[PDB]
């Protein structure tokens, strides 16, 4: 018993107050297995096929910072992210 | 001594709300209450204390009723819970910054964007003065503008001075040598981006070399309501700063400045309501990052927040940078202008050219560094020669390349210690005997 | 009429004029030069140099009238945020082909990019003496004010140099 | 030496021959004969302009102009926009009741307060209630109405309420107006009478504006905050300690704001561009539109639209800006059921004859510049009775005794 | 939307409350109001990013019409709520073109003195309606002029040829 999370979007770039988007497991497990990495309005590209820099790992989840992203297009913005885990059951 | 009552008014004098109960649209009921003087403390914690016990309040301390202050041009008197102010000396600074901002005496920023020579002060009488000041398209479009040449004609108006954007100060169309310090003015030179220009009529001109060229005059306040220019009339009201010469009060900017041409055969102006940030997309990112420190706490701009309210600078510094070509040296020159009004209030701002516009500061020669407090009287030996003819207080400090607290400067090159300066007749060297040995500073004469 | 480039730095304006311009940095392609009010812009930005043979397109900024257009290789961004394609907004039509890429606007253009090196734009009557890109002006005169504009004779590399845009970070 | 009738009083430092002078209209003029210019207009000689109460007239080259002194306006308006009596913009969000202004000025004969409320979610706010305390009788302007409170016994200081327009307008015998659009939109006029007695929000009327921010302890502070905070009625009531800024709360509605809102920028109110600034007119609008979040920001958008265009009606410029799409009015509601006498008048300018000014009586300023729904009576009842929004004969209109309409 | 937006739903409730409220109360037994109730509300939690007194009054005109079409002609626009511009369409101070609540009114324009008709009846439609004078009444659709029955236009291939 080890299934898939749902998605969470539970963070926006044009709302909150973190200055970016951040996506934690919180609420739903402890300690995951896996994460899935993927964008809201276009799910199937990698995150090496947007170009903007993330870290997006089992230990603390998904951070992106507006700061990280001056220079690289000309809006500077995150885009919209959401995240799976994996957990396993008894 | 809040006693106790019934049917007594809930409308009470407190001590700064005085006359509450003139305005007083409720009935009595019970409850505690001042006697029939006795208005209740406020602004300290007691009771119903008689009125002249009433301490003052002016952000923050508890001024006792009798303690003076020193103010920004008037000093003040707590009185019975009120204050009684009383006017003190004050001059007034009229600026052009960047290309096209004007500020006037009394307040009042605009935008013009001119094709002319303009005349920014002049003395009203017959002579006294007139400043000039060439406001000419630098970039491509008419809409990117700088300034040029500023225009003195002093000492009535039979000398002419004149200051290029190189340098380059000269006296009736011939070069001169700084410092130059006659009976009725004096041109200054301390830090090499820098012109302090004093005059005995009660004018002094600063004028701004690097990054881009930049203005400030400053005028006595016995000169008040006795200019006329660009820079207004200085009054005290800001309403009648668009008055032209000949009766009444224009709409704006661009057409009050008109009437100003120093030549007629210049064309006329208008006004551009548009923004730069919009009609370019790549400028308006890299302005909205860095005009952004202005505004943020972790900078160092944040210690001037509590006296200079940012929030139109960083209007200003997204529009010079949304619209000059070289947007590094609009950036520079609207970040250096909230540093220097802010020193303007006491907060000086040591340091804040360390990540933002350092392309200037490692490269001071090898003995002097950079600094931020830079003024006349920090000059070589020579100028403790005649210790009391040029020293020029009133100005403002300027950031360049200069010595430390000690090592005062030489005649040519690096800075040597107080001992062996110089003996300035030509400077001679510390080995030189008159009787005066040549020693530190002075001289055993 | 039709502006085009392609292959290994080749050009060809709206009147013809097919030459030769291999510069790298960051372009105007066409724009709206009337000088009252700037209807569309095309930014083309050539990559690093990828190698001897192919020339490819790194991105293109489009900006039309009120909105901003950003596309790369492999996503297209509408004023910020990430479009799924195809996108249906009533002034533009934003879709992704497996081979190209097409913006049709009601101003009357339309871009068409594989997404390596072959860019073409489209233009209709209405904008002719208005444009001022690298794709020449569009007066319908062969090699007239692009090349000689004052009896000077312009080389077309120094015609390319002409059309660069000043980035605020980047020599 | 080559004059230029706008280069006279610059100074001649850096064709027409000597003599004769260019006139910027053509060939070269006597000095005499020289025209003038105000606003980018030309103005031959002996022309005559007013300016606000005065008249002037282009002599020789300059404008010589009559020196009365006008009444002086007081301006709050949108989410906490000021304009003083001495003309000095600035903001301030205060959630209380405020002086805005009184003669009670370290006795005293009235005083005006606004109470402030917050109009959205950002923290700023907004004008919701205006009360006049005249001697002892207090008006209160409340829910799109005029209401009497605690009238005295027989003093009876002499007012006057009637509706030009979309405003409602309250009128004293002792100087003091007060015109209200219904809504958040504020205009205060005193005579000049009144040059120097007065204190609060609105500025003290001494035609010097760099001691506007006089607090209620009589200091002179340079802060819209500690200057604002300290006319607040309540002690209880708390100190604000920022300015909010909408469009950088909600980033989703700026989009919307800067595209309708750029209507004031453009060809439609381009002759008024030379006379009136529209720039501190945009800037408010955007700002009221990014923080309406809550309901109904189509009102807070034509409220915005309509201060500019008041301003432009007054200084010469009818502009006529309203569509059935963008800010739509609706005048012939007011019609008997299809006789069509009530017409959108854009820029006020019609002097009919009421019941009131066929038996003497005139007010002491001018408000034929105030927008809105204004009738246009047939020729067998050519007499306009206010109080109920009927044309009348000359006889049966009413009474008008101790400020109420009589049958 | 109002689960996503809390703090529209108070202003919502209340400006959709005008189709359940006595003003609508000669429709309330021909027309159920409890979908449009619903609709109006989710509609105005929803307009977040501007003009949201357009979503408002074009949601309380889908009510109003199928009153109309059901035999209950009801005014509810008034200069505060929803107002309607009818009189920016008259020549001058000439005064034709009237707001009629609930369409019902058969003129002659110039299809339809030419034999020309429809094969629905569109005469429920809110808007604004000419009324033309009696020296020119004939109404010409496709310049919104009212013309002499004789200098009308042509109406070949679907446009208007004077
Ligand atoms: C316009 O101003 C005049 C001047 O003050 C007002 O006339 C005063 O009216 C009151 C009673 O209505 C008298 O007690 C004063 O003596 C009058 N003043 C003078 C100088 O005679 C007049 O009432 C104002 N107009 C209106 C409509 O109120
Ligand atoms: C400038 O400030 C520094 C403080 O670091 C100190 O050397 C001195 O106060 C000033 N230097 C002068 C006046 O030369
Ligand atoms: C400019 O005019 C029209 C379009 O405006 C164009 O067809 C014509 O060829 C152009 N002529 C010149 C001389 O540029
Ligand atoms: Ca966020
Ligand atoms: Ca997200
Ligand atoms: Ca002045
Ligand atoms: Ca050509
Ligand atoms: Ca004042």
């Amino acid at each position: 018993c080890c299934l898939w999370s749902d998605w969470i979007n539970e963070d926006h770039p044009s709302s909150g107050s973190d200055d970016g988007d951040r996506e934690t497991f919180d609420g739903v497990c402890g300690a995951p297995e896996d994460i899935e990495c993927r964008s809201v309005k276009d799910p199937h590209l990698s995150l090496e096929q947007h170009g903007q820099k993330v870290q997006c790992d089992v230990s603390v989840g998904f951070i992106c910072k507006n700061e990280d992203q001056f220079g690289n297009g000309p809006f500077g913005l995150c885009y919209d992210y959401k995240i799976r885990v994996n957990c396993c059951w008894p | 001594n809040l006693v106790y009552l019934e049917s007594g008014s809930p409308c009470m004098d407190t001590c700064s709300h005085l006359e509450v109960s003139s305005l007083c649209e409720e009935h009595r009921m019970d409850g505690c209450f001042c006697p029939e003087g006795t208005v209740y403390d406020d602004i300290g914690d007691s009771g119903c204390v008689p009125v002249s016990q009433c301490h003052c309040r002016l952000h923050g301390h508890l001024y006792t009723p009798g303690q003076e202050i020193t103010n920004d041009c008037e000093q003040c008197v707590c009185n019975a819970g009120r204050w009684v102010c009383k006017d003190l000396p004050c001059p007034g600074t009229c600026a052009l910054e960047g290309g096209s901002h004007i500020t006037t005496f009394d307040g009042k920023t605009y935008t013009f964007h001119g094709d002319c020579y303009y005349v920014l002060a002049k003395g009203d009488h017959n002579d006294s003065y007139a400043l000039l000041g060439e406001l000419a398209p630098c970039g491509s479009t008419d809409k990117q503008t700088c300034l040029k040449t500023v225009v003195l004609l002093a000492d009535k108006k039979k000398n002419a001075v004149v200051f290029k954007s190189d340098g380059s100060v000269l006296l009736n169309q011939l070069q001169v040598n700084l410092p130059h310090v006659t009976a009725s003015f004096s041109v200054f030179r301390p830090s090499s981006y820098h012109i302090m220009v004093s005059m005995a009529i009660g004018v002094r001109l600063q004028v701004q070399l690097a990054p881009v060229m930049q203005l400030f005059v400053t005028l006595d306040q016995a000169s008040q309501g006795q200019v006329q220019g660009l820079c207004g009339n200085f009054n005290g009201l800001e309403g009648d700063d668009f008055k032209t010469a000949s009766g009444l009060v224009e709409a704006t900017g661009a057409g009050f400045a008109n009437t100003w041409k120093a030549q007629s055969t210049c064309h006329d102006k208008l006004d551009w309501l548009d923004d730069p940030c919009s009609l370019n997309i790549e400028s308006a990112n890299y302005a909205e990052h860095w005009c952004s420190l202005l505004k943020k706490t972790e900078t160092p701009f944040g210690r001037c927040h509590s006296a200079v309210d940012p929030a139109e600078y960083y209007k200003r510094c997204k529009y010079d940078t949304c619209n000059c070509q070289n947007n590094e040296d609009c950036l520079c020159a609207a970040l250096s202008s909230y540093a220097r009004a802010c020193t303007a209030k006491g907060v000086m701002l040591w340091g804040w050219r360390e990540h933002v516009c350092n392309k200037d500061v490692g490269s001071c020669p090898n003995s002097q560094v950079f600094l931020y407090n830079l003024t006349t009287c920090q000059q070589t030996c020579r100028s403790l020669s005649e210790a009391d003819s040029h020293c020029l207080e009133g100005f403002a400090p300027v950031d360049g390349c200069g010595c430390p607290d000690h090592t005062f400067l030489d005649e040519k090159g690096r800075c040597v210690p107080l001992a062996k300066c110089s003996c300035y007749g030509l400077y001679l060297e510390a080995g030189d005997v008159v009787r005066c040995v040549c020693r530190d500073g002075r001289l055993h004469c | 009429n039709v502006c085009s480039t392609w292959g290994n730095f080749h050009y060809k304006t709206f009147d013809g004029d097919v030459f030769r311009f291999p510069g790298l940095c960051d372009y105007n392609f066409a724009s709206d030069c009337r000088g009252s009010y700037k209807e569309f812009a095309v930014h083309l930005k050539r990559g690093p140099g990828q190698a001897e043979a192919p020339a490819g397109v790194e991105s293109i900024l489009l900006t039309i009238k009120d909105d901003t257009i950003y596309l790369t290789r492999h996503l297209a961004v509408l004023n910020g945020a990430v479009v799924s394609t195809p996108h249906y907004s009533p002034g533009l039509l934003i879709e992704k082909s497996d081979a190209y890429t097409k913006v049709y606007s009601r101003a009357g253009l339309t871009l068409m990019w594989n997404r390596e090196d072959a860019l073409m734009l489209e233009l209709d009557t209405k904008f002719r003496n208005h444009t001022c890109g690298l794709c020449g002006d569009y007066n319908g005169l062969q090699s007239y004010s692009e090349f000689l504009s004052d009896g000077v004779l312009f080389s077309p590399l120094e015609f390319g140099n002409m059309q660069k845009i000043n980035q605020p970070d980047v020599v | 030496r080559a004059l230029s009738c706008q280069t006279l009083a610059a100074g001649y430092y850096h064709v027409c021959p000597d003599g004769l002078m260019d006139d910027g209209r053509g060939g070269c003029v006597v000095e005499k004969e020289c025209p003038c210019v105000h606003n980018n207009d030309l103005y031959s000689s002996g022309a005559k302009i007013k300016v606000d109460c005065n008249t002037c007239t282009c002599k020789r080259g300059r404008w010589v102009c009559t020196q009365a002194v006008c009444h002086g306006t007081c301006s709050i308006y949108g989410s906490g926009h000021y304009i003083t009596f001495d003309g000095k913009y600035y903001d301030f969000d205060g959630h209380c009741s405020y002086v805005a202004v009184q003669d009670y000025c370290g006795l005293g004969s009235f005083s005006i307060i606004t109470e402030n409320v917050p109009c959205g979610t950002t923290g700023v706010t907004c004008s919701k209630a205006i009360k006049i305390f005249m001697g002892r009788t207090e008006l209160k302007l409340e829910d799109k109405h005029r209401v009497v409170i605690q009238r005295d016994e027989g003093h009876h200081v002499a007012y006057t309420t009637r509706e030009v327009g979309q405003y409602l307008v309250v009128e004293s015998s002792t100087g003091i107006i007060v015109i209200w659009d219904k809504r958040t939109t504020v205009f205060i006029k005193l005579a000049p009478s009144y040059k120097g007695t007065v204190c609060g929000l609105c500025g003290n009327f001494d035609h010097r504006s760099n001691n506007d921010f006089t607090t209620r302890d009589h200091m002179v502070v340079s802060s819209e905050l500690d200057f604002g905070n300290s006319w607040k009625e309540a002690p209880t009531c708390p100190d604000v300690s920022t300015n909010p800024e909408p469009c950088s709360l909600n980033p989703h509605r700026r989009s919307w704001a800067e595209k309708q809102c750029s209507i004031l920028k453009s060809s439609v109110f381009s002759i008024c561009h030379s006379k009136v600034d529209p720039k501190p007119f945009y800037e408010a609008c955007v700002h009221d539109s990014c923080s309406c979040d809550t309901g109904g920001d189509c009102e807070c958008f034509c409220s915005a639209v309509a201060s500019y265009a008041q301003e432009c009606t007054k200084e010469g410029a009818c502009v006529f800006w309203r569509t059935p799409d963008l800010c739509p009015i609706f005048c012939d509601y007011y019609n008997p059921p299809h006789e069509c006498e009530w017409h959108y008048e854009p820029c006020g300018n019609r002097s009919f004859e009421t019941c009131r000014t066929i038996n003497g009586i005139h007010s002491n300023i001018s408000v034929s510049y105030l927008e809105g729904c204004y009738p246009r009576c047939p020729k067998d009842r050519p007499i306009y009775e206010e109080d109920l929004k009927k044309c009348v004969t000359a006889d049966k209109c009413g009474c008008y005794v101790e400020d109420t309409h009589y049958p």
